[PDB]
RNA sequence: CAACC
RNA sequence: CGAGUGGCUUGCUACCUCGAUGUCGGUUCCCUCCAUCCUGCCCGUGCAGAAGCGGGCAAGGGUGAGGUUGUUCGCCUAUUAAAGGAGGUCGUGAGCUGGGUUUAGACCGUCGUGAGACAGGUCGGCUGCUAUCUACUGGGUGUGUAGGUGUCUGACAAGAACGACCGUAUAGUACGAGAGGAACUACGGUUGGUGGCCACUGGUGUACCGGUUGUUCGAGAGAGCACGUGCCGGGUAGCCACGCCACACGGGGUAAGAGCUGAACGCAUCUAAGCUCGAAACCCACUUGGAAAAGAGACACCGCCGAGGUCCCGCGUACAAGACGCGGUCGAUAGACUCGGGGUGUGCGCGUCGAGGUAACGAGACGUUAAGCCCACGAGCACUAACAGACCAA
RNA sequence: GGUCUUAAGGUAGCGUAGUACCUUGCCGCAUCAGUAGCGGCUUGCAUGAAUGGAUUAACCAGAGCUUCACUGUCCCAACGUUGGGCCCGGUGAACUGUACAUUCCAGUGCGGAGUCUGGAGACACCCAGGGGGAAGCGAAGACCCUAUGGA
RNA sequence: GCGAAAGCCAAGGCCUGUCGGGAGCAACCAACGUUAGGGAAUUCGGCAAGUUAGUCCCGUACCUUCGGAAGAAGGGAUGCC
RNA sequence: GUGGAAGUCUGUUAGAGUUGGUGUCCUACAAUACCCUCUCGUGAUCUAUGUGUAGGGGUGAAAGGCCCAUCGAGUCCGGCA
């Protein structure tokens, strides 16, 4: 993929919760897996910061839950180190729900996101309200 | 089903023993093409601290804008070329032919070896002249040391002595090129081989750890979740199968580890300078104050501070050379906090 | 850049950075202040810091 | 599959 | 239908072991095989392209995470370049596990008149040992080569030290009616592996500073105990990874394959002689070890009445003993002291305030006070201690 | 089959069961994915009424399953603490020992060799280590069979 | 303090749960403390460890042999002067 | 409201016991030990001393358990070489 723009500790791992950050009527994600990505034996598959993941809804309407779909991550606990020096983190853990081309499935973005997201996901980032 | 995973360590840093020589050798050197040279130097560690650069790399798409980047100084005092020693091609490899030395020595080169007090350069230098007419010169050397009484930092003054070779343009230029080194006393500096911003290969005997397990040594997983409370934590599985009868040197044992020569590569000098600039609040930790001759390094270098380290033009060097980058702030923030 | 917590400068290339729910932002210039932040403490009741001096 | 069936 | 190869399954035999070679599966750690799953290079196609399908060379590297089941296998899920198979006493219990299997208790079904039986099911159910030799990982002392210091050589030896992927430009181009849709090459990044390092982030930090509960020292101050910190908060050095740095290109010879010249065979023919090319594979390049390489090495200087070395002393860039390294007055090597740089968070005492209370008394607040306390770091400084002195040596 | 053996021929209930070989039975629930678990179905290899059937509040260091919470069980390991380990004084055993023994790769051999054969490697001694091998040590195999053995 | 509980302290007893000296004291082992992010992915199985916790107030389901279930659950409070 | 029942609950009170760690130990401190966890603790309770039951016999809330480290028939000596 396209240079991210700042290095990740993945702050995640296949099985982890995290909050659907827009308004598709999912509330909770599960990772499943983590696009691109092959780890080493007993290594648990990690994702972080800008990585494209497949999840499974957790917790949502009745209709968005237990479908297995694709999302991106925009927001992680674990801090990321910018090319000032400078490492960033977020309050919490979260994901936006993306289609085929990687465009959001839902209309609204709920809080912040990384700005290097945006480099990646231009159309995911042309829904936020707040980009740092 | 047993999945695959690749062995636990690298078998290309054998046998890891103790290092026969504190001062690093280096088993390879540049190639000859510019015009003749030294092609090393050496220095002291003295410590880390950051810099803030201005992106140089012309296919980066922040060219041009503010990049911290972390950075070790090395003081990088005067050496002084003391010898010519001359190398003949034979059968059976190159093989030392003569030295041609000089008359003034550092008043504390006595403190490491017998110093010549009766040497002849013009017969030294004629059977060397002899053996390039003849076609069986190999390549040419320079007996270096350094002068460790210039570092306060470093207690020592005992001259560390390596041999670095010359390469450049034609052997009889090099061989002259050579000669007038030695001659005026052998005193260079690290201006006189790098330019900030080239990549150089440094080398160094590794921070000493003493023995230590296969955990930490060759990096194998300690027991996990059951079989780690038995009575075996950070012991591997078995020494090998029922055969071969006999445990292969391959499996992951414990012994020293560190104190090892090290050469890293491509290692690009941000800043070669002379003064305090470098220097860090209150000193660098364990080490002293810097106020002399010093080189950046971008990153890290092989050792614990005081040791010397060594430079040589990278031999094998991916990217271009992207001459004196732009320094916009150097951290002498205190490394203490 | 000032420490959005002690009020000393922040000494280029280094710190961290807090993105807050609501998208606010504070610049910590090291863990102390970040730890004490934490602990619900407001950077003018500690004499120790700028803020309060 | 680790004896008996 | 016919001919074989392997020794992964099963069967057969009863050769070895019953004064015992511990029994499945898993796990951990190491080496290997190729009948190749991916990666490299090719040939064919019912090959436009993209992509399939089949075949060849090839074992350098990779081949991962999860749900049921003790399971092997297998079924299933999301990832992936691919998530290949097999040997090493079905590698691996003087390594682990003990779910299964495999005693003694008990139940069910079936069988048996009964005692009792069942690779049928089910609940429970013990795993000893201070390593002699050998093997290897690291560390020393001697002898040999035959006075000392310093610097090297390189026979050999090890490496995967690098493997793979995504993205951009090429290009919505070549190709194709369209749909769809490449490559050479140049770039940026990720991942797995590898070596090292601590400026940054993060952990630790029973150095240290502070808060505070119970109790004891009459109170105060200052302390002990509450497990090797009572508990809680912060955290220096150092050590660390979750942090940071570095890890080619290019040559040479080939395989499959593409060809040239070319005859046997006037022609033809990539082959018989000769030659041009051509794989992640082979060799070199690069890193690491390496004078005990018995052809036991080379060079320079010093010394043979003295070069150098040992003991001794102060110490760590070193360290389980040993070893190693630095300094020893021609000195800043260690400590003290003073600064600097750091940690904590505002000391004791006193003064004002303080809900109240006749008063006594009074939790606590402010000031004095960027205070007090503390530091495994740095500088300065010969104040103390590196003194005195003994010995070997061609 | 629409009686026959041998008296009767399984009723109420329960049912793929701690009983079902087939079997991961079929449907559903739950999970990204559930040979598990729960509900239903059920022709039950080979359930069933004091050989007690069914059912059941309370109880349980009893067996199985799920969820919330939490966490170094794990990703993936790090630093620290105390006692050992290491060096020194003193004290001072045992196990085990046919012999020889510096081995490695192959082969051979009663087919599972440090000792045979061919090669390769190998200067002696010592310290620490984790245990690959000595089909290691410990116990005249408890399994299996055999004995005109025992209980 | 509810307490013959813990923890601390008297009276009384002891330094004989009887080998010491030394190395910032390495590997490795026994006990144990602290671990960022993820949070059972580990494993036959959450085994081991942890989480919760005392007291008061509010409040408490299915089911039930009407006893119980029940401290269900869930919520709030807690010092000193 | 009183009352204070219970093979009733909590409880390392004393005392009794022993689920798991398959921890430590396994030439042991010990021929059955140590630590944490865990169960019972007004009763078919626990416990001291005395006393009775004897080997094809006892005793057994039944495990072929126990009858002095010995039990699908104790120990000793004899039969017996
Ligand atoms: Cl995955
Ligand atoms: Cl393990
Ligand atoms: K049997
Ligand atoms: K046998
Ligand atoms: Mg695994
Ligand atoms: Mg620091
Ligand atoms: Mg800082
Ligand atoms: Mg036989
Ligand atoms: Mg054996
Ligand atoms: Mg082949
Ligand atoms: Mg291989
Ligand atoms: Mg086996
Ligand atoms: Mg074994
Ligand atoms: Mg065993
Ligand atoms: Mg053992
Ligand atoms: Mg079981
Ligand atoms: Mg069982
Ligand atoms: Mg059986
Ligand atoms: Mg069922
Ligand atoms: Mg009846
Ligand atoms: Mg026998
Ligand atoms: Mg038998
Ligand atoms: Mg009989
Ligand atoms: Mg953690
Ligand atoms: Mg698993
Ligand atoms: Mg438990
Ligand atoms: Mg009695
Ligand atoms: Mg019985
Ligand atoms: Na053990
Ligand atoms: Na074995
Ligand atoms: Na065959
Ligand atoms: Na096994
Ligand atoms: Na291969
Ligand atoms: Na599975
Ligand atoms: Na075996
Ligand atoms: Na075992
Ligand atoms: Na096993
Ligand atoms: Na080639
Ligand atoms: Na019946
Ligand atoms: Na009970
Ligand atoms: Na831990
Ligand atoms: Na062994
Ligand atoms: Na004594
Ligand atoms: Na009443
Ligand atoms: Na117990
Ligand atoms: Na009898
Ligand atoms: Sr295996
Ligand atoms: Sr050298
Ligand atoms: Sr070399
Ligand atoms: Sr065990
Ligand atoms: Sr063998
Ligand atoms: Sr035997
Ligand atoms: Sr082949
Ligand atoms: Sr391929
Ligand atoms: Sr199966
Ligand atoms: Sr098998
Ligand atoms: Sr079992
Ligand atoms: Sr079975
Ligand atoms: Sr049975
Ligand atoms: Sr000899
Ligand atoms: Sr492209
Ligand atoms: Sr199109
Ligand atoms: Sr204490
Ligand atoms: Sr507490
Ligand atoms: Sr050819
Ligand atoms: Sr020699
Ligand atoms: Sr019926
Ligand atoms: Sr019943
Ligand atoms: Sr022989
Ligand atoms: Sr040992
Ligand atoms: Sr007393
Ligand atoms: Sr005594
Ligand atoms: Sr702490
Ligand atoms: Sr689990
Ligand atoms: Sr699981
Ligand atoms: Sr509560
Ligand atoms: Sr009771
Ligand atoms: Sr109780
Ligand atoms: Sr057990
Ligand atoms: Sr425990
Ligand atoms: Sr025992
Ligand atoms: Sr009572
Ligand atoms: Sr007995
Ligand atoms: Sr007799």
């Amino acid at each position: 993929m396209e240079a991210l723009g700042a290095d990740v500790t993945q702050g995640l791992e296949k099985g982890s919760l995290i909050t659907c950050a827009d308004n598709t009527g999912a509330r909770e994600l599960k990772v499943i897996s983590v696009h691109g990505y092959s780890g080493t034996k007993n290594r648990l598959p990690k994702a972080g910061l800008g990585d494209k993941i497949t999840v499974s809804v957790t917790k949502g309407t009745p209709e968005m839950r237990r479908q297995v779909l694709e999302a991106v991550v925009v927001r992680q606990r674990k801090p990321i180190r910018r090319p000032d020096g400078t490492r960033v983190k977020f309050e919490d853990n979260a994901a936006v729900i993306v289609d085929e081309n990687e465009d959001p499935r839902g209309t609204e973005l709920k809080g912040p996101i990384a700005r290097e997201v945006a480099q990646r996901f231009g159309s995911v980032a042309s829904a936020a309200t707040m980009i740092v | 089903p047993q999945p695959s995973r690749p062995r636990k360590g690298s078998l290309g840093f054998g046998p890891r023993k103790r290092s026969t020589s504190e001062t690093p050798r280096f088993n390879s050197w540049p190639s000859d093409d510019g015009q003749p040279g030294v092609q090393g130097f050496a220095g002291y560690k003295a410590g880390m601290t950051h810099v803030v650069l201005v992106n140089d790399e012309p296919n980066s798409p922040r060219e041009g804008m503010e990049e911290t980047v972390p950075v070790t100084v090395i003081e990088t005092p005067p050496m002084r070329a003391v010898a010519l020693r001359a190398y003949e091609d034979t059968p059976y490899g190159q093989r030392p032919l003569t030295e041609v030395w000089t008359d003034e020595f550092h008043s504390e080169l006595d403190r490491t070896l017998d110093v010549p007090e009766d040497h002849d350069p013009d017969a030294a230098e004629e059977q060397i002249r002899d053996a390039h007419e003849a076609g069986d010169l190999g390549d040419l050397r320079l007996i270096t040391h350094t002068v460790p009484d210039a570092v306060p930092s470093v207690p020592k003054k005992k001259p560390d002595v390596m041999e670095t070779r010359v390469g450049g343009g034609s052997v009889s230029d090099r061989l002259d090129h050579a000669l007038d080194i030695v001659e005026d006393g052998g005193e260079h500096a690290m201006n006189d081989i790098f330019r900030a911003g080239e990549y150089a290969d440094v080398a160094g005997v590794t921070k000493g750890k003493g023995t230590q397990g296969p955990v930490k040594r060759w990096g194998v997983q300690k027991r996990k979740g059951k079989h780690a409370r038995q009575g075996w934590r950070r012991r591997i599985g078995n020494l090998g199968p029922w055969n071969p009868s006999r445990v292969r040197s391959t499996v992951p044992q414990q012994g020293q580890t560190g104190y090892h020569q090290r050469t890293e590569l491509n290692k690009r000098l941000i800043d070669i300078g002379e003064g305090d600039e470098p220097t860090v609040d209150g000193g660098f930790v364990n080490y002293g104050e810097v106020d002399g001759p010093y080189t950046l390094v971008k990153g890290s270098v092989p050792g614990p501070d005081k040791r010397l380290v060594r430079f040589r033009p990278a031999v094998r060097p991916n990217d271009q050379p992207r001459l004196d980058p732009e320094v916009r702030y150097v951290s002498n923030e205190s490394n203490q906090g | 850049r000032e420490c959005d917590y002690c009020g000393t400068d922040i000494e280029p290339g280094t710190g961290t950075m807090f993105v807050h729910k609501d998208g606010a932002t504070t610049h910590f210039c090291s863990s102390k202040c970040e730890n004490n932040a934490d602990l619900g403490r407001e950077a003018r009741n500690l004499e120790w810091t700028d803020t309060a001096r």
